[PDB]
């Protein structure tokens, strides 16, 4: 998302103090101002913060579509400050339950790959190959063709 | 709408909607309160596990059947079993479905009246009807005559029927059934060293009886063979290891059916109460009853009983008559299949005990014309 | 495995499903209004006599009694459904506590706080 | 039990709900208005009862879902 | 407010606020009066150093544990230890915090009643609750079944639990624990020339035991190997130099757990009292207890015990059952982590023994419903 400006103007000093401490630790001279994410991860790890390290590494392998390799302030700083849990409200459990019920045209207690595919056709989302297997891992936590509203909730909870 | 064909039984409750081939939900009828203290807090421990749930937590429960011999001895537990059957195993509210219970012959009236009063007041069904457990088993065979021996788990009864006209003076009800065979097997297993005492271990002995025991074609020859060779000793693995070996206890447990003197009962076996039930009938329908002897009920599933019984009756009966024993492979659910067929009939649709009729005459309506 | 594209797809699925539910509930409201108009027929009394009023009051009493009895039954059903919902919610909460509550705690609540002052 | 107590509550509801019935005693316009009001009230009652039917059906489906869940716990 | 999860133990007092991962303050429970005369004036010499302060001045003190085997033998010293724990290691006045003590199974009643009377009269807490030390260790593992062997430093007890229902008739409490292993190690070290006698040098022998001893997978093979090669002799530096070399004393000290005949105790080892505790349980929950054997307590931290115990039980148990031994890395504080989890529960919030209840029924309230 493009919440980069929203993030930089939204951060609380409780985490901005650590952000400025890491700014001092990283930027100490002979800095281009881009601030390499590679050293950023190590510095934040040394700071005692506890994010998930591997996901940011995969993102660095993937994010920055322009292929700079050293992400500018916005995206890498967002991933850094992801230690602050400012999510998209997590929606509501009742809303998602109603959604799952609306999808449950089969009325079998679960929504399978076919109903999800029909929903994607309705919204017109791009054909993705992560399908089926994403339902198998998230929805079919028991591998039985059954997915309740908890797997649906945890599938895209707090998506931003 | 569709009718609910429930069948209380004694040992397994079988239920399902009318018009199908097999009962939808079959589960033991046991209600077991926990007996130990319980230290984990917030574990969500209930006060009584009923049905098939108490066959998995039976290690810390005290299972107790609510139906002793056909009759019902503990009405609160039976009400709990019915409530479970309706709401959790079928998930259909009883306010919108007729029910067809089943009852053994020659049972106390108060049992039947209390059953109908419960069904009409607590569960509030639209209409219920009570049928004798043997006529249904005769329906399922597609016959219209024949003498049916319905050896359930609670009580063994033998109702002869001809051309649709039941003979009320020839019903021979005997109280030896599967439960007494389980107790006798549990009592003779002690001759090798295996002691089962707890009410939970009665289930293990029942499993042993189901999986290993068989009815011997000739008793003395089998007793002599098992005492010389060792070709009969079949082993079985308990729920924790320590396999056991059953010797001549295999065919001695179900032999009690043909010699009730083993468990101290005076009466004659199921091979001779059928012949007595036939001989009480009129002299002109004995050939048809001889030719259409029907077996039903769970306990008649022992491997090799349809031959032992035929041999015994052929020994008793006159040499000219042909003795034939109908033993369908779907013996266990024969009563329920017959119940489904009966509930699916159009001619039967006006025999239900409608609720307004009960409101006008009280629970004693069941003994009246609506039988 | 893309992530930003995954996030966009999930949030757009949420928004589209919400819009579909809103339009479907609007359709349900329209169908309910149609059913109400049919079964509870619209009543016009412009330039009609008083025996019409008497018949209307009679039918009104009859239909009020029958609908109140039916809604009494439906309310009993709703109360039973609410009781079942509360019980099953309690049971699911107990299951989630058994599976997850022991894992829920404040780890390093103060252990990491005090490091070397001792 | 569970057959007259609920019957008694329903009877009491009918008694309190069914008001005094008197028509030919009054002017036509007043009775016409009152009858229209009662018709609209009972129509709204029908609407509410139907919404309750739909909601309780959905909650029954959710109860089936929770039954499947507790079955998955064993 | 927050609850204080204290855990008296015997050897290490572990305490901390409810809801964390690790105890805030862990320190030995010893109170040592000075024994020499003392000539410097105004040095500020106190009359009793408790806790971790007396492990630094132990050269001129006579340390004495106030808890012998679970039970408390010296109430004044225990009161002093509690006062220190509350005021100096946590610095929270007890007037504003509930407390959750822990107690071994099968302990004398008077000990528990005196404990609650002290907590309510001297420290004047709002509400306190006493819990069995094994149920907490089962909480920490996130299980709900399993048989937990909590081999502390005072007493080793083995509480089996199924589905949250504790089995009170199958608790096997044995009084061999870490302290007896320390004494036996101190007694077998004399076979090389090293004599430790003073109550201060018992701490040095304890450190030797912690850092060097390990449990042998097979005892006879290790005894044969240590008697031929010299690959086992590990050296250790005393608090003043003069390094010592421990030979086959390394695996002979903790072997006493599996052969209590070494220290003259009659009973069977911790490998066989677990199997006996299982066999007293019902026949249908033995598989689950076999599969979920839990280890806890400090003394179960010897390198290589989770394999020796599994080998022994697999030898004893039937060949079909799977034997699994849960040995979490956070074994030492398992009881306290479980205590924190239990105190953090909402369902448990109404089980505390409120002070007004104690005022109405006296100290004997603890044996009542509020257990
Ligand atoms: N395959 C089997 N072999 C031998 N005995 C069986 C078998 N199945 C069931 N039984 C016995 O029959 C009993 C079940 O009988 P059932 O027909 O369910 O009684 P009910 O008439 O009460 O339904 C069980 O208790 C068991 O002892
Ligand atoms: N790492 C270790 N290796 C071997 N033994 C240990 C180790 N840590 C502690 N012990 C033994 O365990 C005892 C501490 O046990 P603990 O669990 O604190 O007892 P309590 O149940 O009273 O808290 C010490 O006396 C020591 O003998
Ligand atoms: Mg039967
Ligand atoms: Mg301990």
């Amino acid at each position: 998302d493009d919440i980069y400006k929203a993030a930089v103007e939204q951060l609380t000093e409780e985490q901005k103090n650590e952000f400025k401490a890491a700014f001092d630790i990283f930027v100490l001279g002979a800095e281009d101002g881009c601030i390499s994410t590679k050293e950023l991860g190590k510095v934040m790890r040394m700071l005692g913060q506890n994010p998930t390290p591997e996901e940011l590494q995969e993102m660095i392998d993937e994010v920055d579509e322009d292929g700079s390799g050293t992400v500018d302030f916005d995206e890498f700083l967002v991933m850094m400050v992801r230690c602050m849990k400012d999510d998209s409200k997590g929606k509501s459990e009742e809303e998602l339950s109603d959604l799952f019920r609306m999808f449950d045209k089969n009325a079998d207690g679960y929504i399978d790959l076919d109903e999800l595919k029909m929903m994607l056709q309705a919204t017109g989302e791009t054909i993705t190959e992560d399908d089926i297997e994403e339902l198998m891992k998230d929805g079919d936590k028991n591998n039985d063709g059954r997915i309740d509203y908890d797997e649906f909730l945890e599938f895209m909870k707090g998506v931003e | 709408t569709t009718a609910l064909v429930c069948d209380n039984g004694s040992g397994l409750v079988k239920a399902g909607f009318a018009g199908d081939d097999a009962p939808r939900a079959v589960f033991p009828s046991i209600v077991g309160r926990p007996r130990h203290q319980g230290v984990m807090v917030g574990m969500g421990q209930k006060d009584s596990y009923v049905g098939d749930e108490a066959q998995s937590k039976r290690g810390i429960l005290t299972l107790k059947y609510p139906i002793e011999h056909g009759i019902i001895t503990n009405w609160d537990d039976m009400e709990k079993i019915w409530h479970h059957t309706f709401y959790n195993e079928l998930r259909v509210a009883p306010e919108e479905h007729p029910t067809l219970l089943t009852e053994a012959p020659l049972n106390p009236k108060a049992n039947r009246e209390k059953m109908t009063q419960i069904m009409f007041e607590t569960f509030n069904v639209p209409a219920m009807y009570v049928a004798i457990q043997a006529v249904l088993s005769l329906y399922a065979s597609g016959r219209t005559t024949g003498i049916v021996l319905d050896s359930g788990d609670g009580v063994t009864h033998n109702v002869p029927i001809y051309e649709g006209y039941a003979l009320p003076h020839a019903i021979m009800r005997l109280d030896l059934a599967g439960r007494d065979l389980t107790d006798y097997l549990m009592k003779i297993l002690t001759e090798r060293g295996y002691s089962f005492v707890t009410t939970a271990e009665r289930e293990i002995v029942r499993d042993i009886k189901e999986k290993l025991c068989y009815v011997a074609l000739d008793f003395e020859n089998e007793m002599a063979t098992a005492a010389s060779s060792s070709s009969l000793e079949k082993s079985y693995e308990l729920p924790d290891g320590q396999v056991i070996t059953i010797g001549n206890e295999r065919f001695r447990c179900p032999e009690t059916l043909f010699q009730p003197s083993f468990i101290g009962m005076e009466s004659a076996g199921i091979h001779e109460t059928t012949y007595n039930s036939i001989m009480k009938c009129d002299i002109d329908i004995r050939k048809d009853l001889y030719a259409n002897n029907v077996l039903s009920g769970g306990t008649t599933m022992y491997p090799g009983i349809a031959d032992r019984m035929q041999k015994e009756i052929t020994a008793l009966a006159p040499s000219t008559m042909k003795i034939k024993i109908i033993a369908p492979p779907e013996r266990k659910y024969s009563v329920w299949i017959g119940g489904s067929i009966l509930a699916s009939l159009s001619t039967f649709q006006q025999m239900w005990i409608s609720k307004q009729e009960y409101d006008e005459a009280g629970p004693s309506i069941v003994h009246r014309k609506c039988f | 495995i893309s992530a930003s594209r995954k996030l966009q797809l999930k949030t757009l699925m949420l928004q589209i499903a919400k819009q579909e539910m809103e339009r479907e509930a609007e359709e349900r409201r329209g169908e309910k209004g149609r059913v109400l108009r049919t079964r509870c027929q619209p009543l016009e009394l412009d330039g009609l006599g008083f025996e019409e009023l008497q018949d209307l009051c009679r039918q009104l009493h009859a239909r009020v009694d029958k609908v109140d009895e039916e809604r009494y039954d439906v309310e009993a059903k709703v109360t039973k459904n609410i009781t079942e919902i509360a019980d099953l919610t309690q049971k699911i909460y107990d299951l989630r506590g058994k599976f997850k509550r022991p894992t829920l705690r404040r780890v390093r609540i103060s252990a990491d706080a005090m490091m070397q002052a001792l | 039990g569970k057959r007259q107590t609920e019957r008694e509550k329903k009877k009491k509801i009918l008694a309190e709900r069914r008001k005094a019935l008197a028509i030919d005693h009054l002017n036509e316009d007043q009775l016409r208005e009152k009858a229209k009001e009662l018709w609209q009230s009972i129509h709204n009652l029908e609407a509410e009862k139907f919404d309750l039917q739909e909601k309780f059906k959905q909650q029954k489906y959710e109860i089936n879902v929770l039954r499947n869940r507790i079955n998955d716990n064993q």
